[PDB]
Formats: structure tokens, sequence, C-alpha cells
């Protein structure tokens, strides 16, 4: 997903 | 060309073992290709872009990047240090909010915009969609990407960031996208990254540095560093004309280093984007 830098899609 | 003193992951991705420092790719760097990022949004201005990197769209108040998140992602597509694809086309879709997060139904929305807004770019090499964004299993979140990706655009998304079978994740579980796992500077899968027979390839995760908000440049971790890594590869190849949207995947996966990666769970493939490039 979002905020700062980080990643996602779970 | 080359690109000497190169952040670790772009090596890595021009390289067949670990440790190397030099990044190697073509001088055509994804000219004439188009990546759209959906996200918290891309600070156009920042020097790294020169010029290249532009918001299209925001489902919010402002089109702006108060995140960081959406611009560090777009500069491992992108931007002329940290980029794979140093001369690639970025264009923003701000479907996150300056929290990094948004409703299932705006960025089933932007996936949508891309699929219509594709056809009025200049993008003659390919389009491609970068996702570093998911969470709990969706139909609808799976079925947007799935048309997406059947409009003619090379659909990269996040494992997820769990550890855990990626199965249960949105836009990860969708078999018909590039779905994008995670690996660090020692050749392992990074801890966090979520694995499963969904992935189809890996990248480089783990220390990630790239462009930030402010003009700056940042160090992060994640299934979401990963996924623009093999976003800039389809677009450097796709530019190159070695493969298209449609077989992308399949041609990163067939020309992955296979076997490289240590802590793969059983029934998870084992290859890590390559691009191929010896000098
Ligand atoms: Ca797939
Ligand atoms: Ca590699």
């Amino acid at each position: 997903v979002a905020q700062g830098g980080a990643a996602g899609l779970a | 060309a080359a690109q000497t003193n190169a952040p670790w992951g772009l090596a890595r991705i021009s390289s067949t073992s670990p440790g190397t420092s030099t990044y190697y790719y073509d001088e055509s760097a994804g000219q004439g290709s188009c990546v759209y990022v959906i996200d918290t949004g891309i600070e156009a201005s920042h020097p790294e872009f020169e010029g290249r990197a532009q918001m299209v769209k925001t489902y919010y108040y402002s089109s702006r990047d108060g995140n960081g998140h959406g611009t560090h992602c777009a500069g491992t597509v992108g931007s002329r240090t940290y980029g794979v694809a140093k001369k690639t086309q970025l264009f923003g879709v701000k479907v996150l909010d300056d929290n990094g997060s948004g409703q299932y139904s705006t960025i089933i929305a932007g996936m949508d915009f891309v699929a219509s807004d594709k056809n009025n770019r200049n993008c003659p090499k390919g389009v491609v969609a970068s996702l570093s964004l998911g969470g709990g299993y969706s139909s609808s979140v799976n079925s947007a990407a799935a048309r997406l990706q059947s409009s003619g655009v090379m659909v990269a998304v996040a494992a997820g960031n769990n550890n855990a079978d990626a199965r249960n994740y949105s836009p990860a579980s969708e078999p018909s996208v590039c779905t994008v796992g995670a690996s660090d500077r020692y050749d392992r899968r990074s801890s966090f990254s979520n694995y499963g027979s969904v992935l189809d390839i890996f990248g480089p995760g783990t220390s990630i540095l790239s462009t930030w908000i402010g003009g700056s440049t940042r160090s992060i971790s994640g299934t979401s560093m990963a996924t623009p890594h093999v976003a800039g590869l389809a677009a450097y190849l796709m530019t190159l004309g070695k493969t298209t949207a449609a077989s992308a995947c399949r041609y990163i996966a067939d020309t992955a280093n296979k076997g490289d990666l240590s802590n793969i769970p059983f029934g998870t493939v084992n290859l890590l984007a390559y691009n191929n490039y010896q000098a």
C-alpha cells in the first residue's frame, strides 16, 4: 500500500 | 552503459551474483515506454525525474505526494540515479492519501482510469503499471487488475509485506498480473516478504535507496521497493523490443536468474528479475 516508502498488496 | 556505485538492487538486476556494485544497462534506458505509478502520488518536480515525471490524476483535493512513498517507488522505476529505466516516462495516479491508505473503490477506479488514459498518451514502446499497494483479499480488486492487464498494460503488483501466502491478499492473488516478492542483499527472500504459488518473480526489496519528497532521498524496505524494480525492467525490456505488455511477465521469469535465492518456501518460484546484460 502506502505511507512513507514501505510496500504492500498485503 | 554502466552506472558505477549504483544502489545494490540496481546492480543486482544486471548481475548473476550478489555483492556487485555497478549497474549495467542499455543506453536506450526505457525511452518511449510509460509507467503509471498508482499511489500516494509523485513529486514531479524532483530533479531526479528531469521533467519526465507527471501527475495525471488524483481522487483527492491534492495531486501531490504528501507521504513520500509514491515518490520512492517512482524513483526505483525511473529516477536518474535510483531508476532501472532512466529515460522512461512517469505518470502519477493518486489513489492513496498522505498516510498511504485508500479505499478499494478508489483504487479500482484508478486502475480503470489508466486503462483509458493510456490511449491518449504518447508511449510508443508500451505502457506498464506499478502497484505497490494491497490489502485483504478482494475479488473486485483482482477483477480490476485483470481488466488493466487485459487492456494492454503490463501490471506489476506487490506480494505483500506479511510473511504469509500472498493468496489471501487482494491484487496480489490475481493470477494474471505480475506479482512481485522481495529479496535482500544476500540473496535471501526478505523476512517480511509473502510467498505462495501466486508469485511470479522476486526483486530487490530490502534497504532500497531511492528518491523522497522534498527533493531528497531515503532508504526503505518492502515488496513495494521490489515491485517498481520489475516494473522498470519491463519498460526497459519493452523499449528494447524483446517483449510486450501481454508477454512481459512470462519473459522476465523465463530469463530470471534461477535457484539463487535461499529461504524460499516450497511451492514458491526461485526466480530473481535479471536484465541479461553482460558487457
Ligand atoms: Ca501471475
Ligand atoms: Ca539478477
